[PDB]
């Protein structure tokens, strides 16, 4: 009744959705043949005559592999065979492949099964496009899906949780290019972005979670357990509800300024769970911690402009506002001028639950912050000279040339992005 | 008066602070929200049933006695509380019926009010983006490769500004020319909000 | 018939199911097991 | 026979009203399915002020809820006291408005004001004389107050004589809850001054200092914080609904406290607050309600009394008491704080007499204040808006639902010639 | 002791007479094996109107069930109530009317018309007393219209002054289930005018609505229609076999509703139509019913009353009820409704109470508006047949059956008429 239509593109997009889709078959019972043994799935099943449940989530991508990997595990009576859709030819980290030539069959399968799954809802409170900036299928079949669903469904809340490339690490070689391209894409059609990276999710892991071998599967779980923790209001109920709608006009003080570091806590595995108090106040000054950024940027440098605080479990409003008090009287925390009030809280009263196999540790109460902050710039200044460094050669160039692509387009993408610079340059300022 | 006062302060301070124009700023961007916002609703109010959804409930309850009101229970008989969805197809409610444009605004002048704009040749900013296209296109018949040093950094000119915003999209042109029949039959004239 | 019958049962697993979730609710509720104003315990109000 | 209609707004709205319900049926010993259970006769006396007589012996409340989403209300109603509620009076959207007040007033809240209207014509015409409405909201959220201002609005415009009663929960002074909270608290406070006769003022920061101080809670959640409210709610027109020694009808109280028609804001407060720990050891006198009554900490406001003068002041008491203690209490009162209380006003206090308390309590009273405190509320919400309006954050929302940008202009004038009248009166001398 | 003669027409018309003789059945306490468990002396006091008594205490409807195709009637005789039926009162031939109009009134109808007559005639001198005939069939079919108009044209001539009651089902407005709906209704409705005195229009859809709306049913079959039909059919004679505070036959409401002769087309509708969940919820008063009797809502003509302008309209209350309650009731809806209602008619709503409720209801009313509403059906079915006979199409089977090309124009002229007279006397104007 309240429900949220999940789009999965790239193998990023469909690697996390295999966690999102894990946790919320856990969260609500719902077993992996598809009928669980009220009406809280609406919002990511739909429950069919015979008692199966259907999840409202469409897996597209150019390549088949991936696909087939869900087609064959676990997770193969609870999907719709027609949902997950496959290519044939993989974009090869080429946005002008993914979003110029092979991308528009698949596109307008897409929107045919949208279409159909849309049909399905009564309310729609958005889409979750959960895509891999970085990837020519993520970058440009996610762009163009991204743009048919602007301009046809409209005023839909679309929140897309991107993943660009870490500071230094890196796993491509024309990931700046085709992050860039995504981006100048992707400024003008999501409603709500919310950053993520790589390397911050590894340290996370590292430190936290004491892994010292962090892998895909423990990222996309813990982005599972961030997307979670942001539907909760949608599917439980609690004090302090925040919806889809909200998140927006909470958190967007400008069209552009939509994207939005997300951290979650605690990050605690089961050995060093119950051993600290974790209250209401030490967790949330955690979430503030620069560490706890699912984004390699450090809060310091920028200021705080909104932060939206997701309480999981046993919280009580007085507790969430004493420590929201104590971080604004903290120091290091520091909010724009013109934004006094900057906090958005959100509490739930069902704590997260736990997907056996994983690290998280079960806690009683949960904090998802996601924050809009003039800090976060600094990582788009960083693929701004990575972008123009290997454009001054025009390495990798005739590739994306040969794929109906242009010199105007990287010129016009790269002057997108220093606008974005100046944006948050601007809004950091008096 | 005095808060339009110190809105030209206020952008003429943060523009020359940043160096991009007042136009082209984060505030001005108002408008442009504004104006999406109409364009999604007329969009989403100019569509035949099919594009609409080929829901069986909603094509033929509904449309039975041209009531076109349909009762959806949010449980058990026990909750008895339903939403009246109330939906005329072809007919903007009277809330929405009115389009808004801004006629004193200085710097929404040049573009003329904004507001709909439904013509496709008029969705957008046609004069913008054609400028822009030109001077790219000199550019590239002359052989003037841009990007030719790091240490020079882009303009930074938006969206807009270059005439790729949101409304300046090629679906945009394309869908509106689908629907436009429709479009004129919910929306006759463009209201020219300027004058 | 038997319909009837099975509607009946049908609509007294949905009480119980409501009365399951208001006591979740009252529980979430109330924080202290005595009435906060006019110092007396509370209960859930069942009567029915 | 002078019936009140009650009203919920949003969320925060809906879910103190509903815990208001449950207050108000216990006090009318009505049980969840609706059934009498009260054994005693002034509570069927005037049970009609709230509830209406169903097909059986059911009493369903006259309340009318108000949405845009759908999760309050089913909560509400899944609720212990959800029952009660006939559902043709729950009017609901499917899309909540984002925190928006423009969403909630002109956009998804102007459909759906047409239903709520008709059931609130419904349920106003079956009355045989209509004392008034009463609308609980909050300042600061979308669907909240923008349709409580709209419903307010409407309602003005139809029953212009009738009386007109909001409680709207401010947004707190340090916390803020929601980050556009001052544009929807200026917008709804334009609304509320032009429109509404009669509006408390509630602060959760307020309510959170009173439930750890004196009464001394732990882990404090809004259904505490909403019981609180709720017994204000009740105590504010308990004269109606039970004999009383010296009646006071909400028309009299509002021609007893506002002095001039814009000053109908108040900080209300409850007592006796007593913490488990020290019940048995406090006295429960009229001297201890009046004293506890005047403390500061007591108002559920976050203005403090001392920073402003009171323009006046009513008391409803309630329980076999004596009318001389009272009258008293309040002047001796009045002669030690006489540098709080306004000179140009003789007699500062409106002291009403109630003969049924509520249960467990021999002796309650409920405090309503206007004072000038109230003016530093206003105060701090103006700095907040004027800060985020300077630079228009989460202004683009408002102008795209189809505001003109001096709307919020208009508001925050109006809110500031509120505050200058407030000073005025504060600082003004007699002759 | 004023019987009436049931008649059932095509499948449609005797699946409704099979659920209208079961609901009568259960009223009067009449289990399927025709004796009679009912336990009420009321009951079995006019139980002559539908009934006759066999050699024991079995009681046989007076009813006569129409079809060129046996399958429909072995599955009536397969339904609960299918051996109450005499047996020699199914008249059946071989093979059905294609939805041929001219297969079943000329060609097919002409053999079995005889046999149709016989067992009527035989029915009928059986009366001691005769009201009337009431004809339960579906326009648009061809057994049905056909052999239902060529019926009631032979009982015209036969009995002119008994009287003669339709119950047809209109082809409904959006979705039509046969292609040939427009030309057999246009050649039915001809027939209605000139030999029914009193004719009830039905919609398949208009039903849908009023168990989707009011009803909320989620799959709502044939058999829920039928039963809301068949509801309305016991409701407009129960005032025959109940006795009522202020009676009145089926004469009686035909006097009262038709001003002229060609203006008996009638629209039906039942109260109280409830949902399950709001059942307990529902305040059941004379008010209550009649709010729900004037809604177009709750009318069974797809045609809403709001366009038209009501020329008459009796009201059928069942129930211990108030006679100055259902009198004040109608008197304020007319000055409310002034404008829906005919000027030059000073009252234009005939009042009936009954004293019997239906079984499980404390209170019920049947509704039949005499609207020139129903003059947009009329046109909407001309604009189909008119569309259709420019083309010609499938005109070519009636033609082969001996009919004239002509019928099809005499018939549209004659429903244009019918149009015009409807529009004469919506907009007619006092002296
Ligand atoms: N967090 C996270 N990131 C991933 C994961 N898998 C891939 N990525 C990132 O996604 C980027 C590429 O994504 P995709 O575009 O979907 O790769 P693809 O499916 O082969 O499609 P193309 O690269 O366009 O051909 C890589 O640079 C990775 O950094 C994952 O499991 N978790
Ligand atoms: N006392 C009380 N206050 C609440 C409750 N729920 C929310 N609030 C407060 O109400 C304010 C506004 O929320 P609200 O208007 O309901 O949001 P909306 O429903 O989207 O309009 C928030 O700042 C909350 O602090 C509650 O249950 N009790
Ligand atoms: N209300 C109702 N309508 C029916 C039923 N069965 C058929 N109809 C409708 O009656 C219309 C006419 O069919 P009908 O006259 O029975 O065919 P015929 O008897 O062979 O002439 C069809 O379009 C059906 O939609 C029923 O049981 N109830």
């Amino acid at each position: 009744m309240r429900e949220v239509i999940s789009i999965h593109i790239g193998q990023a997009g469909i690697q996390v959705g295999n966690a999102c889709w894990e946790l919320y078959c856990l969260e609500h019972g719902i077993q992996p043949d598809g009928q669980m043994p009220d009406d809280a799935f609406n919002t990511f099943f739909s429950e069919t005559g015979a008692g199966k449940h259907v999840p409202r989530c469409i897996f597209l991508d150019l390549e088949p592999t991936v696909v087939d990997e869900v087609r064959t595990g676990t997770y193969r009576q609870l999907f719709h065979p027609e949902q997950l859709i496959s290519g044939k030819e993989d974009a090869a980290n080429n946005f002008a492949r993914g979003h110029y030539t092979i991308g528009k069959e698949i596109v307008d399968l897409a929107l045919d099964r949208i279409r159909k799954l849309a049909d399905n809802c009564t309310g729609l409170q958005g889409f979750l496009v959960f895509n891999a900036v970085g990837g020519g299928t993520g970058s440009g079949l996610g762009s163009l899906l991204l743009e048919r669903l602007s301009v046809d469904y409209g005023k839909k809340s679309k929140l897309g949780f991107t993943v660009y490339p870490s500071p230094q690490v890196s796993t491509a070689v024309v990931e700046p290019y085709n992050s860039v391209l995504s981006t100048h894409s992707l400024l003008e059609h999501t409603d709500v972005a919310v950053m993520l990276d790589n390397e911050a999710i590894y340290d996370i892991c590292r430190r936290s979670l004491d892994i010292e071998r962090p892998t895909y599967t423990n990222l996309n779980r813990l982005i599972a357990q961030v997307i979670s923790s942001l539907t909760a209001s949608l599917r439980f109920d609690g004090a302090l509800n925040v919806d889809i709608t909200e998140f927006q006009t909470n958190l967007v003080p400008y069209p552009r300024i939509h994207f939005m570091l997300s951290s979650y806590a605690p990050i605690i595995s089961a050995e060093k769970a119950y051993h600290e108090q974790l209250s209401v106040a030490e967790i949330t000054n955690a979430a503030f911690e620069p560490a706890s950024m699912m984004v390699k940027c450090d809060p310091r440098h920028g200021k705080y402009m909104a932060c939206c605080l997701m309480y999981r479990g046993d919280v009580v409003p007085k507790d969430v506002n004493a420590s929201v008090a104590t971080i604004k009287t903290k120091r290091t925390i520091q909010f724009v001028d013109w934004c006094p009030t900057g906090f958005k809280c959100g509490i739930n009263y069902q704590p997260p639950t736990v997907v056996p196999g994983g690290d998280l540790a079960k806690v009683q109460r949960a904090v998802c912050m996601i924050s809009n902050s003039t800090a976060i710039g600094e990582i788009f200044s960083r693929l701004d000279h990575k972008f123009d460094l290997m454009y001054a050669k025009r390495a990798f160039v005739h590739w994306y040339v040969g794929e109906g692509m242009e010199e105007g387009e990287f010129s016009e993408a790269r002057e997108d992005l220093a606008a974005l610079e100046k944006d948050f340059e601007e809004v950091g300022a008096e | 008066e005095q808060q339009q006062a110190k809105w030209d302060e206020v952008s003429s301070t943060l523009a020359y602070r940043v160096g991009r124009a007042p136009t082209e700023l984060a505030m001005q961007r108002g408008p442009a929200w504004r104006t999406r916002a109409e364009l999604t609703e007329l969009l989403y109010r100019a569509q035949p049933r099919d594009a609409r959804g080929s829901n069986p409930d909603e094509v033929w309850t509904a449309s039975l006695r041209d009531a076109w009101e349909r009762i959806l229970p949010l449980g058990s008989i026990f909750s008895g509380l339903a939403i009246k969805i109330r939906d005329r197809p072809g007919e903007l409610p009277a809330t929405r019926a009115a389009r808004v444009g801004r006629p004193l605004d200085p710097l929404l002048a040049p573009l003329g009010g904004g507001g709909t704009t439904l013509s496709p040749a008029t969705l957008g900013h046609p004069a913008a983006a054609a400028a822009h296209a030109q001077h790219v296109a000199t550019l590239a018949a002359n052989g003037v490769m841009l990007g030719a040093t790091t240490n020079k950094p882009p303009l930074g000119r938006s969206l807009s500004a270059r005439g790729r915003a949101w409304e300046d999209s090629e679906m945009l042109k394309q869908r509106v020319a689908e629907y436009g029949t429709r479009l004129r039959a919910l929306a006759p004239h463009d209201p020219d909000f300027g004058a | 018939s038997s319909g009837g019958q099975q509607l009946a049962a049908k609509d007294t697993a949905v009480k119980e199911a409501r009365q399951a979730r208001a006591v979740n609710l009252y529980s979430k509720s109330h924080s202290v097991s005595h009435n906060i104003i006019t110092g007396e315990p509370i209960k859930f109000p069942t009567a029915g | 026979m002078r019936e009140i209609v009650h009203i919920q707004g949003g969320q925060c709205g809906n879910q103190i009203g509903a815990k208001f319900w449950e207050v108000v049926s216990d006090e009318h010993g009505i049980d969840p399915t609706g059934t009498y259970h009260g054994d005693s006769d002034l509570q069927l006396e005037r049970i009609n002020v709230y509830f209406n007589e169903a097909t059986g012996g059911r009493y369903v409340p006259r309340a009318i809820l108000m949405d845009l989403e759908p999760g309050t209300m089913d909560s509400v109603r899944s609720g212990p006291y959800g029952q009660i509620f006939r559902p043709d009076n729950f009017v609901f959207g499917q899309t909540g408005a984002g925190n928006n007040w423009a969403k909630g007033h002109y956009t998804e809240g102007a459909e759906l004001i047409d239903s709520v209207l008709d059931v609130v014509r419904k349920e106003a015409e079956s009355c045989d004389c209509l004392q008034g409405f009463q609308v609980c909201h909050s300042l600061g959220g979308g669907t909240g107050s923008g349709m409580g201002t709209l419903l307010i609005s409407k309602i003005r415009e139809e029953y212009p004589d009738r009386m007109m009663l909001t409680f709207s929960v401010v947004p707190s002074p340090k916390v803020s809850d929601t980050v556009v909270e001052p544009y929807n608290a200026t917008l709804s406070v334009h609304q509320l001054v032009e429109n509404a006769d009669e509006c408390m003022v509630l602060d959760n920061e307020a309510l959170y200092d009173i439930c750890f101080r004196t009464l001394k809670l732990t882990t404090p959640t809004f259904g505490d914080l909403n019981h609180l409210i709720s017994a204000v709610m009740s105590g504010i027109t308990c004269c109606l609904r039970f004999p009383g020694q010296l009646n006071a009808d909400l028309r009299k109280l509002a021609v007893n406290l506002i002095p001039f028609p814009r000053l109908h804001f108040f900080m209300v407060g409850f007592t006796p607050l007593t913490s488990r720990g020290s019940q048995q050891y406090r006295a429960l006198t009229v001297p201890e309600l009046t004293q506890q009554m005047w403390d500061a900490k007591n108002m559920m406001c976050a203005a403090d009394p001392r920073h402003g003068r009171y323009l006046t002041a009513s008391a409803l008491f309630r329980g076999r008491m004596s009318t001389k203690e009272v009258d008293e209490q309040m002047l001796n009162v009045q002669n030690k704080n006489s540098s709080y209380f306004v000179e140009w006003i003789p007699n500062n206090v409106k002291s009403s007499v109630c003969d049924i308390p509520p249960k467990g309590l021999k002796m309650s009273a409920t405090f309503i204040g206007n004072s000038t405190a109230i003016q530093e509320m206003f105060k701090r919400v103006s700095e907040q808006f004027t800060a985020m309006f300077r630079r228009k954050a989460f202004l683009h929302w408002y102008t795209g639902e189809g505001m003109d940008e001096m709307e919020f202009t208009e508001a925050e004038s109006n809110m500031n010639d509120l505050v200058s009248e407030y000073q005025q009166y504060q600082d003004a001398s007699a002759e």
